């Protein structure tokens, strides 16, 4: 479920019925977190949105938490994944209201 | 305030009528291409404009026209065409 | 219930009697159910009444001219004839006209 | 052989039309009453 | 007369059957409550034009603008007779102002409306209102 | 599309050099603007020259074999006349869209400045 | 804005005699209107009558919803995966543009490439969308291959959720700048062309071509 | 060599 | 060459034979008419050489509409596919007019023979479909059905058949009417309508069979030299096109199923052709069981063949009364299930 | 042309006898419908 | 959950027919030659003979019969 | 195929005369008209003005090709008897001009001579009915299948520019060159659904990150492949790069397996050159390094009977370069290899240099020794 | 209970099935 | 009317109006002076492409000029092979010219066996 | 009314009503002179 | 995202 | 049934008056 929300499973073809391994970048564990996808995309809208360039997870959540709230408004106005295993859980009312 | 409101009105109106006119070329989600020109021509637009002028060039006298190259089943001038295309 | 054999009348008044946007779709749709000549005679009670006859009401009908054209077209119609994609194109090419300095 | 798909002497073999029969709502309250 | 000229102008135009877009049967109505009809129009000045235009008619511009080429013309509007009783055919001459905004041509003189039955009756016509 | 983006004009320096360097080169401006397909000077000056005969008074197989060759060989057929009048069309159709966009500039301008 | 036509159509002038009734136009009035009806419902669509699928009600989907049958089944036909939010209770999604690879698909393959088995042909299936377009378009596609009990229910997902979405609308209105195959092309007589060309009227009221007419000598006298 | 065979005259 | 509109050259006259002599053109004359001076570049010249006499084919096509020209028109192929399927659409048509002219209305006085047709306006059912015979076809007729009534009656107990039932009556009247004829194009004719199998299409299967005996045979000979299913015949095409796109070029391979049935259906219908001819040879009065099947089956098939218009006519006319009754849902007087409501619902009664 | 099927006073000296029976209200049950209550 | 299931419960498109109705009234001619004169494409077909006749069909587009 | 053998002929008879009349409006006329031919078909369409059934008349016993369909059609729109407004009248549906033009490049896929006609046809459509990207990607299938790989490609790119999806039943289709559109719509060869929706799916999920040119490229090689040419499906790669269309992942990592399968056999200079720039811009370093070796390693054998090979020219040095130490400067695999395979490009002295690199990576605990199988495994296939 | 699980099946269907357009 | 719009009898159906007599209904100098080879516009002619057939089953020998620039399926309507079968059952081979020109000059059953026995 | 299902004067005003755009009879441009 | 206010089903499960 | 009103039936193939008709004669 986590591997089908990245950008790596447009090669894929998939089964619905017990779906067929795929081989993601974040399984490498010498893999940096500039090549990360999600990161790819984090890293787009904070620059865009946020200005902020970001290099790690850290530094993005950091500057997600000190973001004034028009910035924060707009990040998340184009922003899609909230959540990537879709397993239902609270969020806050941002994607409410 | 007569004129601002004026013009304001006439820049709604003019969004609006945008608004339509992208609409109308919708074909769900894809804007209407322009025509396909024939074989080899190339067609060019000054933006802005009421005329665009359309170049093909036979490297060969009439040879490398489509008709004399089908046959299917001296090196003579070279031919240079301009077409221009008014809106008349 | 026999929804053709109802006093045309109360129908009538009971149509008149819708202002809501709700219950005036649901009307436009429950004026299906209704016989093709049961229609056209509620179209002509309803005329009546808010012309000529009016007076054999206890209490005067109230204007709904709403209510009149909606069953004057459904009538007619019974009887014989006798987007972000969108926005994202109109900005980008506001865009371009701004490159090509025609929008100065 | 193809056919052609169409539609003061009075046929007087003919009967004249009168209403015998029931409405489809009456049988289906015939019915209702029986039941009952 | 005036309601088959606005009807015309309102509607297909050509041998294309351009569709005009503007429809001035709307306004007949009002000119008719005004008891105007079209040789009054004829005979009102350009400072009547406009006040009936602003105040009564409420014509928008785009619409005066395609009524104003009958009006410059003073067309004939008289009914003229063609192999029917019916008679939607309403004459198109310029009008001339001896005649009363009327073609001088045949039958179409001045107090005329209608081809072949009679002259108006002004001194009857003032009973209008 | 991706071949070539200036081949006219390559070809059209190619023959303005040329002609302007040969003889008759200083009446080379009078010749550009005989040829000039877009401006009324340009069309009274061809009307000054010699117009065509009239084809309808041409021999019958003469303008046969003209229209031969203007179709066939020469290239420019029926559908690139269709082709023509459809562009024209679709030209005129997005020139309207910046005419609209250029009213919406002028009357927000003035909305600005009021 | 009233774009400009491109089409060669023509009303007859007020010079020449009319000529060659080989073919001549006529305006076509139908009987009733019928803009106001269902899309499969109207007259272009009149061949398919006994082949429209059974209509089900909001009343059976609110009772269906809460008391399901072991065998039934609600099939959402939805497309834009961006356009549906929401789920219909007790609902297997098979979008209308692949069922025709679906029903062929065996039933092995079918729960294989969707995750739930293929329904028997003598099931109760019961296809939704949002205004009962695609639903239909399934429905004929699940009747092709001789399921027994094929329903669709018309006012679907909009009428569920309130929503005002709308179903596909690819309707074929030629564009203007296109001229059409019978003024371009050479491939009958002159006067063939130029009468098939020809109608009387404005263009947009439906006329109809009918060919070799006769003078009525009679009425003449 | 007439008209059919030489088209004109 | 520089006419003016109104002004015209008058000129000679070269013989008293006008422009076209209407009382005949001789060999060289017409020799000369035929090769005309049309620009070689756009026209082919082709013969044909057979016994007695050569035909000639110049066509020319103008460069000017090449582009406008109808496909069919012009019948320029650019391909050998193209090529192949032209000469067989052209030769289908051709075929068509030539076949039909022969029955149509010049035909021969025994040869075309019409049909009588009545429906009902309001019912919508066929009150009269027959065929209008001569005093031989009727007598046929009765001659057949006269010989079939004194045994079939005595052998059938008819209980649900009928006393006054025509025994195979479509395969009778489809022989009187080539009984009837006097032509043997007609005859072919009336076969073709009749499921086909007249001589040409028969021939047509013949040699499709037996080009595929050769590819059998073939696939019989490569797998040998480098288990096999009862008759391979039927699956030789599809064995070659496998061979061909694992071997040979062979861009691809084969799916049509269409051929599989051939020989048995083949067989079946020259059985039907030969029996159909010995009835028109009146020989039906001996008739082993492989014929009777074969005939039971053949009529159920040609009572079906002729009513393909009239199906035609019945669905355009049930498109009519569909397009006659109530708008909006059914009255509330007309109506029996209630609406909004499937009548089977449970929650069926408030 | 393609052809068409060809479809279908009287005598004093023919027999007068009927040509056909006409069964119309028996095959369409025509429910009583009145203007009037 | 708890355990599995089977249950007991466990071509098309053919051209077989190709039937023609051949029945038409037009006029059918013994040509020793035509010649078909359209506008654009002209076709001339001939057999040899001796002497020949002309008959001319202008109603559409000229066609000459030699028989 | 035997165990349906008895199936198919039973299906060979005409329904029961009472049957066929009691069946319904629409099953009925589809039946008969579907028997009947094509021309007395077409005239009944034309006479009723009931157009609905012109995949009925495409699918009939005696029916011309495509281009002649076509030009029935509008003939019959045209002369047909309720005369809609012209908009609605002259214009076919796309799902209809898909499937002719499917039918076209099914038998451009025989001969390619076709192709000429089909150009004729294609131009006569564009200006008679609606340019959509179905019919457009039906068209590009059509210019594939001719052989017309440039054509086909720049067509795609130009359905990338405007912003057109690619159609997913032409990808599907494609990739099946032995389905005609008309036996695939009908409920024939039923086993190749699955393959049919998988390919789909597929063509569906290339999308939602890739640009239709680049999905075009993926079904064209697919299709080279399946026809088993060999010859234009390197020609894929050499005119993608040409044209700058952006290669998908999946199609990138086909290529070079089936580059392993090959061993270079046909792939030449400018081949194994933009296939390089590709899987630079695009691959993994093990996949780069294989091809780089691969391409010299059987340079070498033909290396006398294959005069032609060319080598890498110096100004796309600095590309490739830049591409390999942008990709090491953020991961540790391209790092390490980065010198070898700069080396590895330039291709100044090739033989003792890959020797000494792959005498370090030994020494730094096999080889890809294939060479000598480069013939063992190169001639039993022409053979 | 049932209907949770069977709508948390649908939506990841759904999701394997097609996906949408991914972001910048 | 629509009843002649596709197919047979249509407008341009050029094989309504009938077929050629091809019966035993002449000598040696009529065919020649009729051969197509003899005449002067092709006989100056040698830029356009020839071809000879041999049908095999007809024993007809056909030239073509041209065809490859005008290659129309038209060419052959009016032809009718073995036993009054149509063009389409012609099952022909390429000739070189001078086989042609003896082949020419003998009846069907000639060529045939020529073509059967002494190739 | 029941059998063609229009009036007298109804079917009059339909017919001048589909007739309208050539019932037209407007002024043409006078004066034509002779070429010929 | 859509917010109606017609919604059906939202009242029989709020009970449920 | 259908065998009913699917008979062959004689035609008279030449006008009244050239072929007096049968049932005429009869009468
Ligand atoms: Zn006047
Ligand atoms: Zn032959």
């Amino acid at each position: 479920r986590l591997r089908l929300s990245r950008r790596t499973v447009a090669n894929y073809v998939g089964l619905i019925n017990s779906p067929e391994v795929f081989d993601d970048e974040s399984d490498r564990p010498e893999t940096r977190w500039s090549q990360d996808t999600f990161f790819r995309e984090c890293a787009y809208l904070s620059e865009k949105f946020l200005k902020e360039k970001v290099s790690n997870m850290q530094q993005f959540e950091a500057a997600l938490k000190r973001a004034s709230p028009e910035a924060y408004l707009a990040f998340f106005d184009a922003f899609q994944q909230q959540t990537q295993t879709q397993i239902p859980l609270p969020s806050p009312s941002v994607w409410h209201y | 305030v007569s004129l601002r409101t004026i013009a304001e009105s006439l820049g709604a109106a003019a969004a609006a009528e945008l608004r339509a006119e992208v609409e109308r070329d919708t074909r769900d989600g894809v804007a209407a291409i322009p025509p396909l020109p024939p074989l080899g021509w190339r067609v060019r637009h000054p933006s802005g404009s009421n005329y665009f002028v359309m170049t093909r060039t036979l490297k060969n006298g009439v040879q490398s026209a489509e008709l004399n190259n089908r046959r299917y089943r001296l090196s003579r001038a070279d031919v240079h065409l301009t077409v221009f295309a008014p809106f008349r | 219930a026999d929804l053709d054999r109802v006093e045309a009348r109360s129908v009538v008044i009971a149509l008149n009697a819708v202002t809501n946007a709700d219950v005036y779709e649901f009307v436009k749709k429950y004026l299906f159910n209704f016989g093709e000549r049961k229609v056209k005679f509620l179209r002509t009670t309803y005329s009546d009444l808010r012309g000529h006859g009016a007076g054999k009401l206890r209490i005067p009908l109230k204007e709904n001219d709403n209510m009149y054209y909606h069953v004057c077209w459904h009538s007619s119609i019974r009887s014989p004839r006798q987007n972000a994609k969108i926005d994202d194109i109109v900005k980008d090419k506001i865009e371009k006209w701004k490159a090509e300095g025609l929008l100065p | 052989k193809t056919t052609v798909p169409s539609y003061k002497p009075q046929n007087q073999w003919e009967g004249v039309y009168y209403y015998s029969g029931i409405t489809k709502r009456q049988r289906h309250l015939i019915l209702l009453h029986r039941k009952r | 007369s005036l309601k088959l000229i606005l009807e015309k102008l309102s509607g297909h135009v050509g041998r294309r059957q351009y569709k005009m877009l503007c429809n001035l049967e709307k306004h007949y109505d009002k000119l008719k409550d005004e008891g105007i009809d079209w040789h009054e129009l004829k005979w009102l000045s350009r400072e009547e034009l406009i006040v009936l235009f602003d105040k009564v008619l409420h014509l928008t511009r785009t619409e005066r603008a395609a009524l104003l080429p009958a009006i410059e013309a003073k067309v004939c509007g008289v009914l003229r007779q063609t192999d029917s009783r019916h008679s939607t055919v309403v004459c198109m001459n310029r009008g001339n102002a001896n005649h009363g905004w009327r073609c001088g041509r045949n039958g179409h003189t001045n107090d005329v409306y209608f081809e072949g039955k009679a002259k108006a009756n002004t001194a009857a016509l003032q009973l209008c209102r | 599309r991706y071949e070539e983006v200036a081949q006219p004009q390559q070809v059209a320096d190619e023959a303005a050099v040329a002609c302007s360097s040969s003889c008759y080169g200083p009446y080379y401006p009078a010749f550009e603007m005989l040829m000039d397909s877009c401006g009324s000077a340009g069309e009274y000056s061809r009307a000054l020259c010699y117009g065509g005969p009239y084809v309808s008074e041409l021999s019958r197989e003469l303008c046969d074999a003209l229209l031969d060759y203007i179709k066939g060989d020469l290239g420019v057929s029926d559908q690139l006349c269709e082709y023509v009048c459809q562009m024209q069309f679709f030209l005129e159709q997005e020139e309207y869209m910046t005419w609209l966009g250029q009213v919406q500039h002028v009357a927000n301008a003035v909305s600005r400045t009021a | 804005a009233d774009r400009r036509t491109r089409h060669h159509m023509m009303v007859d002038g007020q010079i020449n005699p009319r000529e060659w009734f080989n073919w001549h136009p006529k305006e076509y009035q139908p009987w009733y209107f019928d803009r106001h009806k269902f899309l499969y419902e109207q007259r272009q669509y009149a061949q398919f009558h006994h082949l429209l699928c059974h209509q089900v009600y909001l009343k059976d989907m609110l009772h269906l919803m809460r008391y399901p049958e072991p065998y039934t089944h609600i099939i959402d036909c939805r497309t834009s995966t961006q356009k549906m939010h929401r789920w219909v209770p007790h609902s297997l999604w098979l979008p209308r543009d692949e069922v025709e690879y679906a029903l062929q698909l065996s039933a092995d393959e079918f729960l294989d490439m969707y995750g739930f088995r293929k329904p028997d042909k003598s099931d109760d299936v019961i296809l939704l969308s949002h205004n009962g377009i695609y639903s239909e378009q399934a429905g004929w596609e699940w009747k092709k291959q001789f399921f027994q009990h094929v329903y669709n229910y018309r006012g679907g997902t909009n009428e569920l959720f309130g929503e005002s979405y709308s179903d596909m609308n690819v309707s074929d209105v030629l564009s203007p700048w296109k001229g059409p195959f019978p003024q371009s092309g050479v491939f009958v007589d002159k006067w063939s062309k130029r009468k098939v060309l020809t109608r009387t009227g404005p263009f947009d009221r439906q006329y109809e071509m009918q060919d070799f007419a006769l003078p009525d000598l009679e009425l003449e006298k | 060599f007439l008209a059919v065979g030489h088209p004109l005259v | 060459a520089r006419r003016k509109w109104g002004q015209k050259t008058w000129s000679p006259t070269a013989t008293n034979g006008g422009a076209a002599p209407a009382n005949g053109v001789s060999a060289q004359e017409a020799l000369q008419i035929a090769y005309r001076p049309m620009p070689p570049s756009q026209t082919v010249e082709y013969e044909e050489d057979f016994g007695h006499n050569l035909m000639i084919h110049r066509e020319y096509i103008s460069k000017r509409c090449r582009d406008r020209v109808s496909f069919e028109l012009s019948a320029l192929s650019y391909s050998n596919l193209e090529l192949r399927r032209g000469q067989e659409h052209l030769a289908g048509i051709m075929n068509r007019e030539r076949r039909g002219v022969s029955v149509g209305a010049s035909g021969a006085p025994d040869d075309q023979v019409q049909m009588q047709t009545d429906v009902d306006a309001n019912s919508r059912e066929v009150l009269s479909a027959r065929y209008l015979f001569n005093e031989r076809r009727l007598q046929f007729c009765d001659r057949f059905q006269n010989f079939f009534q004194s045994k079939l009656e005595n052998s059938a107990a008819s209980d649900s058949n009928g006393h006054e039932k025509q025994h195979l009556f479509s395969l009778m009247e489809a022989c009187a009417v080539i009984f009837g004829c006097e032509t043997e194009a007609a005859r072919e004719t009336y076969y073709r309508m009749f499921l086909g199998l007249d001589s040409e299409t028969l021939l047509e299967e013949d040699e499709a069979l037996r080009n595929r005996i050769a590819d059998a045979k073939l696939v019989q000979r490569v797998l040998e030299n480098n288990n096999l299913p009862e008759e391979f015949e039927e699956y030789a095409p599809l064995y070659k096109a496998y061979i061909t796109h694992a071997v040979g070029k062979g861009p691809v391979a084969s799916y049509d199923i269409s051929t599989l049935g051939s020989t048995g259906l083949t067989a079946e219908r020259r059985r039907w052709r030969t029996l159909m001819e010995k009835i028109v040879r009146e020989d039906y009065h001996t008739m082993t069981e492989v014929e009777q099947m074969d005939a039971i089956v053949l009529n159920e098939q040609l009572h079906t063949v002729k009513f393909f218009d009239l199906k035609i006519g019945d669905a355009i006319r049930d498109i009519l009364q569909l397009l006659q009754r109530e708008t909006g849902v059914g009255s509330s007087v007309n109506r029996d299930t209630p609406v909004g409501i499937s009548p089977n619902n449970p929650e069926r009664r408030v | 042309v393609n052809p068409d099927t060809s479809p279908m006073h009287w005598h004093y000296n023919l027999p007068q006898g009927m040509e056909r029976p006409h069964s119309v209200n028996r095959t369409f049950a025509a429910p009583f419908q009145s203007n009037h209550s | 959950f708890l355990i599995h299931f089977v249950h007991y419960k466990t071509t098309f498109k053919f051209k077989h027919i190709f039937l023609s109705i051949d029945k038409y009234n037009s006029l059918f001619f013994n040509i020793s030659g035509i010649l078909i004169w359209l506008n654009i494409i002209h076709i001339n077909i001939i057999l040899i003979k001796y002497s020949f006749f002309i008959l001319i069909n202008n109603f559409e587009y000229l066609i000459i019969l030699i028989s | 195929l035997p165990a349906l053998k008895p199936l198919v002929r039973n299906s060979t008879y005409l329904p029961k005369k009472e049957e066929l009349w009691r069946a319904p409006t629409h099953e009925a006329l589809e039946t008969i008209i579907g028997h009947l031919p094509y021309h007395d078909a077409l005239r009944y369409i034309t006479e009723h003005s009931l157009f609905l059934l012109f995949p009925t008349v495409l699918r009939a016993r005696d029916a011309p090709l495509p281009h002649v369909i076509y030009e029935d059609f509008m003939k019959s729109c045209t002369f047909a008897s309720l005369q809609n407004p012209p908009e609605e009248q002259f214009a076919l549906p796309s799902v209809l001009l898909r499937t002719l033009l499917c039918m076209a490049a099914y038998h451009c896929t025989l001969d390619a001579d076709y192709f000429t006609t089909c150009q004729m046809l294609f131009g006569r459509m564009e200006q008679q009915q609606q340019t959509t990207p179905e019919v457009l990607s039906a068209w590009v299938y059509c210019c594939t299948a001719s052989g017309r790989v440039d054509e086909a490609l720049t067509y795609a790119k130009y359905m990338a520019d405007c912003s057109a999806p690619f159609d997913v039943t032409v990808f599907s289709l494609m990739q099946h060159p032995s389905l005609n559109p008309i036996e695939v719509e009908d409920g024939s060869v039923p086993h190749s659904a699955k393959g049919l929706l998988l390919q789909r799916r597929l063509g569906n999920r290339l999308h939602t990150a890739y640009r239709s040119d680049a999905v075009a490229a993926h079904g064209m090689f697919v299709y080279y492949a399946l026809t088993l040419s060999h010859v234009r499906k390197w020609e894929v790669i050499r005119a993608a790069a040409a044209l700058g269309v952006t290669l998908a992942e999946r199609t990138v990592v086909l290529a070079v397996e089936v580059f392993a399968r090959e061993k270079g056999m046909r792939c030449g200079p400018k081949t194994v050159k933009a296939l390089t720039h590709f899987l630079a811009q695009d691959g993994t370093v093990g996949h780069l390094l294989y091809v780089l070796l691969r391409a010299r390693k059987n340079e070498l054998l033909p290396e006398f009977r294959d005069l032609p090979h060319t080598t890498f020219s110096e100004e796309e040095q600095e590309l490739v370069l830049q591409c390999v130490a942008q990709r090491a400067r953020h991961d540790d695999s391209f790092a390490v290899a980065a010198t070898l395979v700069s080396s590895l490009v330039r291709e100044d002295d090739p033989s003792e240099l890959l020797m000494a690199f792959a005498r370090a990576a030994r020494n730094h605990h096999v080889c890809g020794g294939d060479g000598d199988g480069s013939v063992c495994a190169d001639v039993p296939a022409p053979v | 209970w049932e209907l949770s699980r069977d709508e948390q099946l649908f939506w990841e269907r759904v999701e394997l099935i097609r996906k949408g357009q991914v972001a910048s | 009317s629509r009843s002649t719009v596709f197919g047979p009898g249509s407008l341009y159906s050029f094989t309504k109006f009938g077929s050629f007599n091809r019966s035993p209904t002449l000598n040696k100098r009529m065919k020649d002076i009729f051969r197509l080879e003899n005449q002067k516009h092709i006989r100056n002619d040698f830029d356009r492409e020839r071809r000879y057939r041999m049908c095999t089953k007809c024993g007809i020998t056909t030239v073509t000029i041209n065809f490859n620039n005008v290659p129309s399926a038209r060419v052959g309507l009016w032809g009718r092979c073995a036993d009054d079968k149509d063009y389409t059952h012609h099952r022909m081979v390429d000739i070189t010219q001078r086989e042609y020109e003896v082949l020419r000059e003998s009846p069907v059953e000639k060529r045939l066996n020529w073509w059967r026995y002494e190739r | 009314m029941t059998v063609h299902g229009t009036s007298l004067p109804s079917t009059y005003r339909m017919h001048k009503d589909i007739n309208k755009a050539q019932r037209n009879d407007r002024k043409l441009s006078g004066n034509r002179f002779k070429v010929l | 995202k859509s917010d109606p206010a017609v919604d059906n089903v939202a009242p029989l499960r709020d009970e449920d | 049934a259908v065998a009913t009103a699917e008979i062959p039936a004689f035609f008279n193939e030449r006008p009244a008056w050239e072929r007096p008709p049968l049932e005429e004669t009869l009468y």
